[PDB]
């Protein structure tokens, strides 16, 4: 296991994945499994958005290189080799985060920390889709997480206590 | 159930939130839920 050098300035054309990359940077230390899959999403999303401009072409090339090196570092890892356990693990992680926010939600305790939990949970769901699965059930949750994320945030700006 | 949400405005608020949270790369709260 080792820490790879940071990627060069990220253009605005990748503002959408910008957050995803940062999330991986953090998860990289806590858990390379999530960070690994996270990088995959970026690359897949990166090419989907574009695939030209010497800036992008180079960016993708660099990102791809990091992915290859990362996979090698782990070697096998049941989480990487066997997507079966890796996927199941991701699902559990998202659930724990979501439930945690839900637990405090009904408890009548709202805060910025929870806001991040809902939003972050949404990012995790995206990382799950890359697998190719993703059922309607998860989709419903994503819609709720996004709504709850903004609903609370929007209400915060308005100066109103969540409910 | 949930009320009708505007994809346009919804994205506006979402993007904004991401930027704010992005400003804080290191958050103790994150480690709280992470490890739990």
């Amino acid at each position: 296991m080792a820490a790879l050098a940071p990627l060069p300035p990220l253009p605005a054309q990748f503002k959408s994945i910008q957050h995803h990359l940062r999330t991986a940077q953090e998860h990289d230390k806590r858990d390379p499994v999530v960070a690994y899959y996270c990088r995959l999403y970026a690359m897949q999303t990166g090419m989907k958005i574009d695939s030209k401009t010497p800036e992008c072409r180079k960016f993708l090339s660099k990102l791809m290189d990091q992915l290859e090196a990362l996979k090698k570092q782990l070697g096998d890892n049941e989480a990487i080799t066997q997507e079966i356990v890796g996927c199941a693990h991701l699902e559990n992680y998202a659930l724990k985060m979501f439930l945690y926010a839900d637990n405090e939600d009904r408890a009548g305790r709202f805060h910025k920390n929870m806001i991040k939990s809902f939003y972050t949970a949404s990012l995790l769901i995206d990382v799950i889709t890359v697998f190719g699965e993703l059922t309607d059930e998860n989709v419903k949750h994503r819609k709720y997480a996004r709504w709850k994320a903004t609903y609370i945030h929007n209400c915060l700006k308005n100066g109103e206590t969540p409910q | 159930g949930t009320p009708e949400l505007d994809e346009d405005d919804l994205e506006a608020e979402l993007d904004a939130l991401g930027d704010e949270l992005l400003a804080d790369e290191d958050s103790s709260y994150l480690d709280e839920a992470a490890s739990a």
